[PDB]
C-alpha cells in the first residue's frame, strides 16, 4: 500500500524499506517476509508548500483583508479635557489614568498636549 | 425593611449556644476545601488515599549472599539466596490520646 | 481607617469645647479632611455617611 | 471606623553617649541599647553637597 | 550613557536631515533604497515538489507581482536573479550538505543517561523564600525602622556584563574559538532562448546540485530550479530548509543598517531615522542628505568618527532625551559637567571600576568596591 | 422515508473485523470464533493463522456493554432489510518470524 | 582562596568587600551620638 | 463587651439603658425605633450606642476557669 | 457631586450616541462598509482574524479607543462646569480641583460624568480564546461596553461587568509599585563617587 | 469533629470553631493551597526555554500532568525537534530522562507501523505537512534501532537501560523492569491493565503537537485559569506522607544490606532478627511530618512534582477574625513566580470570573500572586461516579475509540478524565454537550453527577484544539450558576466557562445567547471584598486596600482567650455592629467578632492639623473610651 | 488459544446470503444502543439526510448517516472459518447510527427575566 512518500506492507502493516537505498529490485518486510522484488511502486511525488505565515513582510500585510497598519495621522486620543497648557495658552490636552504608587496614594493622571505638544506632569 | 441587625437573636445565641447544629453554615463552607482534603486521607472509597497510596509503593526486596547447596546444576552457581520483600499494606492515624 | 481605604494617623487628640458643635448639640468624634476625597474618589464613604445617620435616627 | 494594629509606640529613640563597639569605638546598634542613629552613605553626600565641611566633620 | 560606556547600544539610531529642495516622494523612495530587504520579503509561496527514482527536489518560488515589490522595496527583478543565482543557492546547497553530514553521523542519543537541570536559575532557585510575600504596608514597615534602602544584588545584566568581561588569556584552551572545520573532502513551461539556456549551463557548472534552472524574466513573478541529489539519501524536510535560507538571504543591505523610516517632523526638521549606525556609508548619499547635520545616539560611534567634542555634545543631547521625555527639566549646567567628566581623557569613559581606574586618590578606589 | 424489516436474527454468525487500513491477508485462511459464557452481550475472541502470519482479536470490554452493531442486507426491490447481530473483533496481527527476546538481565 | 564546611571562616580580606564589611559600613557610614528619631506630625502653629 | 457607661459623642449616661432596651424588644414587641425614643435617646449620637451594641460579655462569661465544666 | 436635572439629561443623551460606536469602529478596521450589522457572519469571520494577531488587534484597540474617547470628552465638555447643581465657589469639589488644592478635572469628571475607557497595557481589555471579554458577553461582541468602556460614574455606580474591568486597570499600575525601588540607587552612588 | 457549638464552649473552644489548621509546638500553622496545572489534560504550551535545553529543540511541546488515584502527580512533556524527531521527557528521581516516542508506543502495545500512522493521520491522508513529519519518525527509528521487531524486544531494551536508575532488583527480568517503567511513568492516570488507553492518548498528543507546529491550534496559556487547578492542603500532606513511608521501606533495605556488608546473623524467617533490624531504623515518621509543618521545607530525596522547596506552610494569624478567615480562602501561584519580573502572571484575567476575587489581592510585592478565591467557589474534594458516563455517551451518537481510528482537529475527541472514549463530529459534539448539561441539572439520570464539568470546545480557525472534555476528579474549582431552563442550579468550572454565556442580572438576559444567569453578582467577590459597603462607588485601588486594612485591624480574635497562649493578641474592647452593612455580614456571623465601631464623623477642614491623611479624634470621645484596646 | 477460561467456540453458525449477483444486494452496518430491543422494533425509518425522526417508547431516536477500516466476515458452509468478504476486502454501502436524543426546552423568557 502506498500513502504519500511512504509504502506499507499489506500483511504486518510495516513500513517498507526505501526502494532506492537497496540493491537491485528486492525489497521485503522485516516482520513479515514480503513478496515485493517487483518494485512496482517506484515514482512517488509529494508536492509541499510553504506556510502562509512563514515569510512575514509588509507586502503580505497588505494582502490581508483587515487593516494591518494605522496611518501617519489615524491615531488621535479623543480623551481630552480643558487643562490649560501655559506655554502657548492651549486648553485642549489629552489625558490617561493609572495608579503607580502604593494603594494609599491618589490617582496618577498622564497628560498630553495637542497644539504645542509640550508635556506636563501631574501627581495629584 | 431593607436589612436588620438581629439584636434579640444575637443575644439569645450568646447566652445559649446551639446544642443541635451550628448557626452560620457559610462559615463552615469556607474551610471545607481544607477539612475535606484531610478527611480524604482516611475516608472515602478504598479506605482513603493513604491506604490506596501504600500499594503504589509495593515491594522493596534484597537477597542473601548464600547458596542453596543443591546439586551441581546451572541454578546453583547463578543463585543469590532467599529473598525477603518488605511491604506496607495498611496505615492508620489513630486520634490524639495520651499515655503514661 | 474607615471601610473604604481612607486611613490616616491621629494628628491630635483635639479638646472638646473648641470643636464644631451642631444645631442638635452633637460634636463629631472624628474630623476627616475633605481634601482626602478628590484624589482617592472614595464615594462609598460619602454614601455611608448619610446611610448611617438615617439608620441611627 | 476601624483601628489598625500597627502602632507608633515602638518607634522613637534618643542617644547622648551610649554604649560603644569594641573594635571601632563607634556607637552601638540597637533600640534596646538606645543608641546608634546612622549617618550613612547617602547622608554623607548631602553634607558634601551643602558644602558644609564642619557638619560632615 | 552614564554607566557602562556602551560601545554596543541595543537600539542605535541615526537622524538624517534631508534637504529643503528634496520632496516627500523623493524621500520615501530614498528610505526604500537604504532599508534592508530580505529575500523572504518578496516571496509569496515556495512549492517544493519532491520526487525520487536520485532525489529530485524541484523548488518553485512564487514571488509577488513585479509592480508590487518594485513599489514596496524598489527592487528590480534583475536583482532577484542576481541574489538567487549568486547568494541563495550557495546558502541552500551549504545547508543541504550540512544536513546530509548530520544524517550519517549523529542520529541517536544514549537512553538512560540523565540530561542536566530544567528550569532553575543560575543561583538561589528563587528571589526570597519568605520576604517575597511582603505587602507594601508590611514591607514599608521593614524599610522604615532601619536604614534599608540598599540592594545586595541589584539584579542587572549590565552589572552582570560588568561582572562578565575581560577574559583570562589568549594562551587559554581556545585561543581564537577553534573547531574541527574538517572531514569535508498553474503552468507547464519549456522553450527557453539561447541566453537562458546558457545562463543555466554555467549556473549548473558553478553549483553542486542544480541540474536545471529557470527564471521568469518576462514578468518577474516566479523562479524555478531542480536540485537532484543522491539516491542513497533519505527523507529530508526541504521546506524548512528553504524557509530558513529565505529569511537570511539579503537582497540589498547597506551594512550596519537595518531599516530607515521617515517620521513626522518636530519643528520644521525634515529628518529620517535609521535603525543602525554607519556614518561612512551615508556620506555617499549627499544628493538627499545634509551630511553636515546627521545625529546619532551611539556615542562610541560619534567618538570614532567625529572626534571627542562631537562625542561630548552627543552625551548632553542624549541625557536630555531621557529627562525631557518625562517632562523633567534638569539644567544644562548639570549635564555639561557630567559630559566633561566622561570625556576628560579624550575617550568615552563611564562611571564604573574601569573608568575609576585612572584616578589619583586610592582611598576613593578602595572604598568604592 | 421508511424501510421495513425482512427478518430478525440473534445468533452469532457474522462478525466484523477491526484491522489497520489495508489489511489484506492471504485468502486461504480460517478464523476461530470464541465466546465467553456469561449470558449477556458476551466477549468474543478471534484466532486465525497461516504459515507466515497469525493473529488473535477480541471485543472491547467497555464499548460492547451498551453499544451494539447490526449488519443489514438490503434488496432495493423489496425496500426491507434482514438483520444479523454482529460483534466487532478489535484485532492486531503478530509476525510468526519475529518473536525473539534476549538475556533478561545484564548478568 | 582557601578550601570550608559550607561557609568557611572569614579572612581579613573578606571582612572588607560589600555594602557591609569595614570600608563603607564604618568609614563612610558611621553611627553618631547626640541624635534622635521619631514619627513626624503636622503642625501649622510652628 | 458590656454596654458603655456614657455616650462617646455627647456624654449622656447610656449604660443604664441596655437591660431596659431588651425588655422593650422582647416584652413590648416594639421596633428599634420606638424602643429608643421611649428610653429617651433622642440625639442620633446616643441612639447609635444602644442600637448598635454587641454585648460580647455573655460570650466571654461562658469560659469560667473557676467552676467545674 | 450631583449634576442638575438639565445636565443629567445631557449626559444620558450624549451617551445614547455611543451605543453604536463599537461596531462603526469594528467595521472600519475590517474594511467593511455601509454599516454591516453586528451579527453579520462575514464580519464575525473577520473579527476572529483580528483576534489571533498581536500587531493587529491593537489596531482595533486604537481605533475603537479613540472613537469612544471622543464621546468621553463630549460629556465632560458639556456637563462639569454647566450641568452641575452647585456652581463654582459653593461647589467645594470643583474648587479643590481648580485651585490646585487637591485633585484635578479628570477626578471630577469620573465622579460626575463617567469613568470611560479602561485601557490595559496601553491597549484595551484582554479577550479570551473564545472572543469573549467576560462570560457575560457574546463572542465577538461589537460594543464599547464589552470592550471595557465604562459608561457608569462613581456617583451612581458601575455595573458588575464594568466593575470588573476597572479592577483590571486598578492592578496594572500596582505591578509597577515593586519595580520602582532599586532602579536608581546604584546609579546615583556610582555618580557621587567620581563627581565628588 | 461531630460536635455542637454548646460542646465547643464546654471544651474550651469558640462556639463557631472553624478548624482547618494544625497545632505544631503551640503555633497554629496551615498548609497553603497552590495553583498547579489541571490534571489529565494535554496542554499545548509554547515556551522559549526549550531551545535553551539543547540543539534543534523547538519551542513547541505538549505537557500533561497525570495524577495517580492516590493524588500523586507525574508530568510528561512531549517535545518537538527541528529534525522532525519527537521525544518524551520525564523526571524520575531528580534527574531528567529523554526517550524517543516510538520506543514508548511500540512498548505500550503490539503496534503495526500503520496503526501508528493511522492513529495520527486518521483521515487527512493528503496533508503534505503531516505525512512528511511522520516518515521522519518511523524511518528514523527503524534506522536507529533496527533490532526491535516486536513488543517484548523493546521492553527488553528499555528495561536494560533503565535498570540501575529505578533501583530495580536482580531477580527482575528486563521486561519486568521495562514494564515497570511503563507503569510508573507514562500516563499514569490510566494505570496497569490500561495499555491500550495509554496508547490512544499518546497518538492524540502527537496530532496535538503536529497541529500546534502547523499553526492550527492556539497555544494554551498555563496562566489562563482554565488550565489550572488547586493543590489542596491535606492532599499535599498525604503526598509527602507517602514518600516518608517509602524512605522507611528503603532504610529497612539499607539496614539489612549493611548486615550483609558484615556477616553477622541473617535468617529472614527469624522473628527476633526482624526486631533487631526494626529497632535500628529511624522510624519516627511523625517527626518528619511535623518538620514539614514546622518549617515549610519540602524535603524529599524522591522529589515531588512541585518546583519549589519552601513556604508550603504559614502561620495562621489571629490579629482579627478577617485575617484568620482569609488564610483558608487564599490561593497562591507558587514561590517560583515571584522571582520573575515579567508581569504576565500577575495580570487579572476574564477567566477568573467567579473563581478568583478581582479585588482581594495584596498591594505590593505579591500583587497578583496572592489572590483569594471568590465567595461561592467550592473546590472538589473527592471524585465522582464516572463509570456510567461512557455508557451514556454510547446511547448518544458516540462511535467508540476502539473502532473508529480517526484523529485531528476535524473531529471532536470525547474524553472523560483524560481517557479518550470516542469520536463524534462537531455539530454532534455540541448536541452531546448540551443534552448532558440538561441531563445533569435535571437530576434524573443516575450516572451524571452535578459536579461533572462539560468542557465543550467548538472548532475555530486557529483557536483552541477542539474536542469535548469531561472532568470529575479531585481538586477542581466549582461555582454555582443558574441554568436558564428549569431555573435550577448548575455547577460550572473554569474550563467550561470560556465558551458559555452567563448573564449577570436577569434583566440582561438577551434572547438566544445566554443559557445561564448568575444567582447574584456578589458571588464573584471574596468574603472580605464583599463586606465593603457600597463598594461599586469607590475607585478600585480603594476596595483592594480595605481588603488589606481590614486584615490588619485590631478587633476580636475570639472569646476563648483565657485558655490560649499566643505570642501576640490585639483585642478591641468596645466593638459595635455596623449600621451600614452587607447581608453577608450576618450569614458569616461577623457579629461574634466585632471589628470596629461607629463614629459620628464630620467631613470638615477646621483645625488645620489634618492634611496629608491625618485625622482628628475628639478628646472627650477618647476619655470616655473610643477604640480602646489591649 | 482461548487461554483465559470460558471461551466456548462456535460451531452451528447460520448462512448469510450475500449473493454477488450482477436483484441486487447492499450490505449495511446500522447501529443501536442496547436499550432498545430489536425484535420489538418492526420498521426502520431511514433517510440519506438526517431527517430520521424515530421515537420508540417515549425516547427520541435519531438515525444519522456518515458516508465519509471495518471488514465483513462470513462463515464458510457450517464450520466457523469466517473468511473475508470480497470479490477479488469488502467495503460496505451505507452505515447508519441510531442516537438517543432529548428536547432541551425553550427558555421561558417572559418569566426568567424580571425587570
Amino acid at each position: 500500500s502506498v500513502v504519500g512518500s511512504l509504502i506499507f506492507c499489506l500483511d504486518c502493516g510495516d513500513l517498507l524499506e526505501n526502494p532506492n537505498a537497496v540493491l537491485g529490485s528486492n525489497v521485503e518486510c522485516s516482520q513479515c517476509k514480503a513478496i515485493y522484488p517487483k518494485s512496482q511502486f517506484s515514482n512517488l511525488k509529494v508536492v509541499t508548500t510553504t506556510a502562509d505565515d512563514a515569510f512575514p513582510s509588509s507586502l503580505r500585510a497588505k494582502k490581508s483583508v483587515v487593516k494591518t497598519s494605522l496611518k501617519k495621522n489615524e491615531l488621535k486620543d479623543g480623551a481630552t479635557i480643558k487643562e490649560k497648557c501655559p506655554q502657548c495658552g492651549n486648553e485642549e490636552m489629552n489625558y490617561h489614568t493609572l495608579q503607580l504608587r502604593s494603594a494609599d496614594e491618589g490617582a496618577t493622571v498622564f497628560y498630553t498636549c495637542t497644539s504645542c505638544g509640550y508635556k506636563f506632569r501631574t501627581n495629584n | 425593611r431593607t436589612a436588620d441587625f438581629r439584636t434579640l437573636e444575637r443575644e439569645s445565641r450568646f447566652i445559649n449556644p446551639p446544642k443541635d447544629k451550628s448557626a452560620f453554615p457559610l462559615l463552615q463552607e469556607a474551610v471545607q476545601p481544607h477539612i475535606g482534603s484531610f478527611n480524604a486521607l482516611t475516608e472515602g472509597p478504598d479506605g482513603g488515599l493513604l491506604n490506596l497510596g501504600v500499594k503504589d509503593i509495593g515491594e522493596k526486596v534484597i537477597f542473601d549472599g548464600k547458596p542453596l547447596n543443591s546439586e551441581d546444576e546451572i541454578s546453583n552457581s547463578g543463585y543469590l539466596g532467599n529473598k525477603l520483600s518488605v511491604s506496607v499494606e495498611q496505615v492508620s492515624i489513630a486520634k490524639p490520646m495520651s499515655n503514661d | 481607617s474607615s471601610r473604604h481605604g481612607q486611613k490616616g494617623v491621629c494628628s491630635r487628640k483635639w479638646p472638646t469645647i473648641d470643636m464644631p458643635f451642631s444645631e442638635t448639640g452633637i460634636q463629631p468624634d472624628i474630623i476627616i479632611n475633605p481634601h482626602a476625597f478628590p484624589s482617592r474618589m472614595t464615594i462609598g464613604m460619602f454614601v455611608e455617611s448619610l446611610a448611617g445617620k438615617a439608620g441611627a435616627l | 471606623y476601624q483601628r489598625l494594629r500597627h502602632m507608633v509606640n515602638d518607634k522613637f529613640q534618643v542617644r547622648s553617649t551610649g554604649p560603644v563597639n569594641s573594635l571601632t569605638m563607634q556607637p552601638v546598634k540597637g533600640r534596646k541599647r538606645h543608641g546608634g542613629i546612622r549617618v550613612g552613605e547617602m547622608e554623607r553626600d548631602a553634607l558634601i553637597g551643602h558644602g558644609t565641611s564642619f557638619l560632615l566633620q | 550613557i552614564v554607566m557602562t560606556a556602551s560601545a554596543a547600544i541595543k537600539t542605535p539610531q541615526m537622524t538624517l536631515p534631508i534637504w529643503n529642495d528634496v520632496s516627500d516622494e523623493q524621500a520615501d523612495t530614498f528610505c526604500k533604497s537604504i532599508s534592508k530587504v530580505l529575500l523572504s520579503e518578496v516571496i509569496d509561496k515556495v512549492i517544493v515538489t519532491e520526487t525520487t527514482g536520485a532525489r529530485s527536489y524541484v523548488i518553485h518560488m512564487r514571488f509577488f507581482d513585479n509592480n508590487e515589490y518594485s513599489e514596496e522595496y524598489d527592487v528590480s527583478k534583475e536583482e532577484l536573479q542576481n541574489v538567487i543565482s549568486n547568494q541563495f543557492i550557495h546558502l541552500l546547497e551549504a545547508a543541504i550538505v550540512k544536513e546530509i553530514k548530520k544524517q550519517k553521523r549523529t542520529t541517536g542519543p544514549d537512553i538512560g543517561v540523565a540530561v542536566p537541570r530544567l528550569q532553575t536559575d543560575v543561583a538561589n532557585s528563587s528571589s526570597n523564600s519568605k520576604r517575597l510575600e511582603e505587602d507594601n504596608d508590611e514591607e514599608q514597615s521593614h524599610k522604615k525602622t532601619k536604614q534599608a534602602v540598599s540592594y545586595d544584588e541589584p539584579d542587572e545584566d549590565e552589572i552582570e556584563t560588568m561582572r562578565e568581561a575581560e577574559k583570562s588569556s589568549d594562551e587559554e584552551g581556545i585561543d581564537s574559538d577553534k573547531e574541527s572545520d574538517s572531514d569535508s573532502e498553474v503552468e507547464a513551461n519549456n522553450n527557453m532562448n539561447k541566453v537562458q539556456r546558457d545562463r543555466q549551463s554555467a549556473i549548473i557548472s558553478h553549483h553542486r546540485f542544480i541540474t536545471k534552472y529557470n527564471f521568469d524574466d518576462e514578468s518577474g513573478k516566479w523562479c524555478e530550479f531542480k536540485l537532484e541529489l543522491a539516491a542513497d539519501t533519505e527523507k529530508l524536510l526541504m521546506v524548512n530548509i528553504v524557509e530558513e535560507i529565505c529569511r537570511k538571504s539579503i537582497i540589498r543591505q547597506i551594512p550596519h543598517i537595518d531599516r530607515c523610516v521617515h517620521p513626522e517632523p518636530e519643528n520644521g526638521k525634515r529628518v529620517l531615522v535609521t535603525e543602525g549606525v554607519n556614518f561612512q556609508a551615508m556620506w555617499d548619499q549627499e544628493a538627499f542628505i545634509d551630511v553636515d547635520g546627521i545625529t546619532s545616539n551611539d556615542v562610541a560611534a560619534v567618538l570614532k568618527t567625529y572626534g571627542v567634542e562631537a562625542a561630548r555634545n552627543t552625551i548632553v543631547n542624549e541625557i536630555n532625551n531621557v529627562f525631557s521625555r518625562y517632562a523633567i527639566s534638569v539644567s544644562f549646567r548639570h549635564l555639561d559637567l557630567i559630559a566633561d567628566m566622561m570625556t576628560r581623557q579624550g575617550t568615552y569613559l563611564a562611571f564604573n571600576r574601569q573608568g575609576m581606574e585612572t584616578s589619583t586618590s586610592s582611598f576613593m578606589k578602595m572604598s568604592y568596591e | 422515508s421508511e424501510i421495513e424489516i425482512e427478518s430478525v436474527q440473534d445468533q452469532p454468525s457474522v462478525a466484523v473485523g477491526s484491522f489497520f487500513k489495508g489489511f489484506r491477508a492471504p485468502s486461504d485462511t480460517t478464523f476461530d470464533l470464541y465466546k465467553k459464557k456469561k449470558s449477556e452481550k458476551d466477549e468474543f475472541v478471534l484466532h486465525g493463522e497461516n504459515e507466515r502470519l497469525e493473529y488473535e482479536g477480541y471485543t472491547d470490554s467497555s464499548s460492547q456493554a451498551s453499544n451494539q452493531y447490526v449488519v443489514g442486507l438490503f434488496n432495493p426491490e423489496k425496500k426491507s432489510i434482514q438483520l444479523y447481530k454482529a460483534p466487532v473483533l478489535v484485532s492486531k496481527v503478530v509476525s510468526k518470524s519475529s518473536k525473539n527476546l534476549r538475556g533478561p538481565k545484564i548478568k | 582562596k582557601a578550601q570550608s564546611g559550607k561557609v568557611p571562616i572569614p579572612g581579613v580580606k573578606q571582612a572588607l568587600e560589600k555594602k557591609e564589611g569595614l570600608f563603607r559600613k564604618h568609614m563612610m557610614g558611621k553611627r553618631v551620638n547626640y541624635a534622635a528619631r521619631s514619627v513626624i506630625s503636622p503642625d501649622p502653629n510652628i | 463587651m458590656i454596654v458603655p457607661v456614657r455616650c462617646f459623642s455627647c456624654g449622656k449616661v447610656v449604660g443604664d439603658k441596655w437591660e431596659s432596651y431588651l425588655n422593650l424588644l422582647q416584652e413590648d414587641e416594639l421596633d428599634e425605633g420606638t424602643a429608643l425614643s421611649r428610653l429617651g435617646l433622642k440625639r442620633y449620637c446616643c441612639r447609635r450606642m444602644i442600637l448598635t451594641h454587641v454585648d460580647l460579655i455573655e460570650k466571654f462569661l461562658r469560659y469560667n476557669p473557676l467552676e467545674k465544666r | 457631586l450631583r449634576l442638575t436635572a438639565e445636565g443629567n439629561k445631557w449626559r444620558t443623551d450624549i451617551l445614547k450616541t455611543s451605543v453604536d460606536t463599537g461596531r462603526e469602529a469594528a467595521a472600519e478596521v475590517t474594511n467593511l462598509d455601509k454599516d454591516t450589522p453586528a451579527d453579520d457572519p462575514e464580519l464575525l469571520k473577520r473579527l476572529q482574524e483580528i483576534l489571533r494577531d498581536n500587531n493587529k488587534s491593537g489596531i482595533l484597540d486604537a481605533v475603537t479607543s479613540s472613537k469612544v474617547n471622543a464621546i468621553t470628552s463630549q460629556v465632560v465638555s458639556k456637563c462639569v462646569p454647566d450641568g452641575t447643581m452647585k456652581k463654582f465657589p459653593c461647589n467645594s469639589m470643583q474648587a479643590m480641583a481648580l485651585s490646585g488644592a487637591k485633585g484635578s478635572n479628570v477626578n471630577v469628571s469620573q465622579i460626575m460624568c463617567l469613568l470611560g475607557q479602561q485601557a490595559l497595557e496601553g491597549r484595551r481589555v484582554p479577550v479570551m480564546v473564545s472572543g469573549k471579554t467576560l462570560p457575560s458577553f457574546k463572542p465577538y461582541e461589537t460594543d464599547a461596553m464589552a470592550g471595557g468602556y465604562v459608561k457608569g460614574r462613581f456617583y451612581s455606580g458601575i455595573k458588575p461587568q464594568e466593575y470588573y474591568f476597572h479592577c483590571m486597570a486598578g492592578r496594572e499600575g500596582l505591578i509597577d509599585t515593586a519595580v520602582k525601588t532599586s532602579r536608581s540607587g546604584y546609579l546615583q552612588r556610582c555618580l557621587t563617587k567620581q563627581l565628588e | 469533629n461531630k460536635m455542637s457549638p454548646y460542646e465547643l464552649v464546654q471544651h474550651k473552644e469558640e462556639s463557631d470553631e472553624i478548624g482547618g489548621y494544625f497545632i505544631v509546638n503551640g503555633i497554629e500553622k496551615l498548609i497553603r493551597m497552590l495553583i498547579v496545572q489541571r490534571r489529565n489534560h494535554p496542554m499545548a504550551i509554547i515556551r522559549p526555554s526549550f531551545a535553551n535545553r539543547g540543539a534543534s529543540y523547538s519551542h513547541y511541546g505538549i505537557q500533561i500532568r497525570s495524577v495517580r488515584p492516590d493524588q500523586t502527580s507525574q508530568t510528561n512533556v512531549l517535545h518537538y525537534l527541528n529534525d522532525g524527531q519527537v521525544t518524551f521527557r520525564f523526571s524520575w528521581r531528580k534527574n531528567e530522562y529523554l526517550v524517543p516516542v516510538v520506543m514508548i508506543l511500540k512498548a505500550l502495545c503490539h503496534t503495526s507501523d500503520r496503526e501508528i500512522f493511522d492513529g495520527i493521520i486518521g483521515n487527512d491522508v493528503k496533508d503534505s505537512f503531516l505525512t512528511d513529519r511522520l516518515e521522519l519518525l518511523l524511518r528514523g527509528f527503524k534506522k536507529r534501532y533496527p533490532h526491535l521487531q516486536n513488543r517484548t524486544q523493546v521492553l527488553q531494551y528499555l528495561g536494560d537501560k533503565f535498570r540501575v536508575v529505578f533501583q530495580a532488583s536482580p531477580d527482575q527480568s528486563d521486561l519486568e523492569v521495562g514494564q515497570e517503567v511503563l507503569d510508573r511513568i507514562v500516563l499514569v492516570h490510566l494505570g496497569k491493565d490500561g495499555s491500550q488507553d495509554k496508547f490512544r492518548m499518546l497518538l492524540f498528543m502527537i496530532r496535538k503537537l503536529y497541529s500546534l507546529v502547523a499553526g492550527e491550534c492556539s497555544p494554551d496559556n498555563p496562566d489562563a485559569t482554565q488550565h489550572q487547578e488547586v493543590l489542596l492542603g491535606g492532599f499535599l500532606y498525604g503526598m509527602i506522607l507517602k514518600e516518608k513511608i517509602d524512605e522507611y521501606l528503603q532504610n529497612i533495605i539499607a539496614q539489612v544490606r549493611m548486615d550483609i556488608n558484615r556477616g553477622m546473623a541473617i535468617n529472614f524467617k527469624d522473628k527476633r532478627y526482624m526486631s533487631r533490624v526494626l529497632m535500628r531504623v529511624n522510624e519516627n515518621i511523625g517527626s518528619k511530618m511535623q518538620y514539614f509543618l514546622s518549617t515549610g521545607n519540602l524535603v524529599s530525596q524522591s522529589g515531588l512534582d512541585l518546583q519549589q522547596v519552601s513556604g508550603y506552610t504559614v502561620v495562621a494569624e489571629k490579629i482579627n477574625f478577617y485575617r484568620f478567615i482569609s488564610h483558608f480562602r487564599m490561593v497562591h501561584r507558587g514561590s517560583f513566580f515571584a522571582q520573575l519580573k515579567t508581569t504576565t502572571v500577575r495580570k487579572l484575567l476574564p477567566e477568573s470570573w467567579g473563581f478568583l476575587c478581582p479585588v482581594h489581592t495584596p498591594d505590593g510585592s505579591p500583587c497578583g500572586l496572592l489572590n483569594h478565591f471568590a465567595h461561592k467557589c467550592r473546590i472538589s474534594t473527592q471524585q465522582s461516579d464516572v463509570s456510567r458516563i461512557p455508557s451514556i455517551l454510547y446511547s448518544l451518537g458516540v462511535a467508540p475509540a476502539s473502532h473508529t481510528f480517526a484523529a485531528g482537529p476535524s473531529l471532536c475527541c470525547v474524553q472523560i478524565d483524560g481517557k479518550i472514549i470516542g469520536w463524534v463530529s462537531h455539530e454532534q459534539g455540541k448536541i452531546i454537550a448540551d443534552t448532558l448539561r440538561y441531563w445533569k441539572v435535571e437530576g434524573k439520570t443516575p450516572g451524571l453527577p452535578i459536579d461533572l464539568e462539560i468542557g465543550y470546545v467548538p472548532p475555530s480557525t486557529r483557536g483552541q484544539y477542539p474536542g469535548l472534555y469531561l472532568f470529575g476528579g479531585h481538586s477542581r474549582m466549582l461555582r454555582p450558576v443558574r441554568y436558564l431552563p428549569l431555573d435550577k442550579e448548575d455547577i460550572v468550572g473554569p474550563f467550561e466557562q470560556v465558551y458559555m454565556n452567563i448573564a449577570v442580572t436577569p434583566q440582561e438576559i438577551q434572547n438566544n445567547v445566554h443559557t445561564h444567569v448568575e444567582f447574584t453578582p456578589t458571588n464573584i467577590l471574596s468574603i472580605l471584598a464583599n463586606l465593603t459597603p457600597f463598594s461599586d462607588f469607590n475607585q478600585s485601588p480603594r476596595n483592594m486596600y480595605q481588603c488589606q486594612m481590614g486584615k490588619q485591624t485590631m478587633g476580636t480574635p475570639g472569646v476563648a482567650l483565657c485558655h490560649r497562649s499566643d505570642n501576640k493578641l490585639y483585642r478591641l474592647q468596645t466593638g459595635q455592629t455596623p449600621i451600614v452593612k452587607a447581608n453577608l455580614y450576618d450569614d458569616y456571623g461577623m457579629d461574634n467578632f466585632p471589628n470596629g465601631f461607629n463614629a459620628v464623623v464630620a467631613v470638615i477642614s477646621y483645625t488645620g492639623y489634618d492634611m496629608d491623611d491625618a485625622m482628628i479624634i475628639n478628646k472627650s470621645a477618647d476619655e470616655r473610651g473610643f477604640g480602646y484596646g489591649t | 488459544f482461548s487461554i483465559p477460561d470460558g471461551f466456548k467456540k462456535c460451531k452451528h453458525l447460520k448462512n448469510f446470503p450475500l449473493n454477488g449477483d450482477n436483484k441486487q444486494q447492499q450490505v449495511w452496518l446500522i447501529k443501536f444502543p442496547s436499550n432498545v430491543d430489536i425484535s420489538k422494533l418492526k420498521s426502520l425509518p431511514v433517510d440519506f439526510e438526517s431527517s430520521t425522526t424515530m421515537t420508540i417508547d417515549k425516547h427520541d431516536y435519531k438515525i444519522m448517516d456518515d458516508t465519509d477500516n471495518m471488514t465483513l466476515l462470513v462463515p464458510s458452509e457450517s464450520k466457523e472459518s469466517l473468511k473475508i468478504a470480497s470479490t477479488a476486502p469488502l467495503q460496505f454501502d451505507k452505515v447508519f447510527s441510531v442516537s438517543e436524543t432529548a428536547k432541551i426546552p425553550a427558555i421561558d423568557y417572559s418569566k426568567v427575566r424580571v425587570p
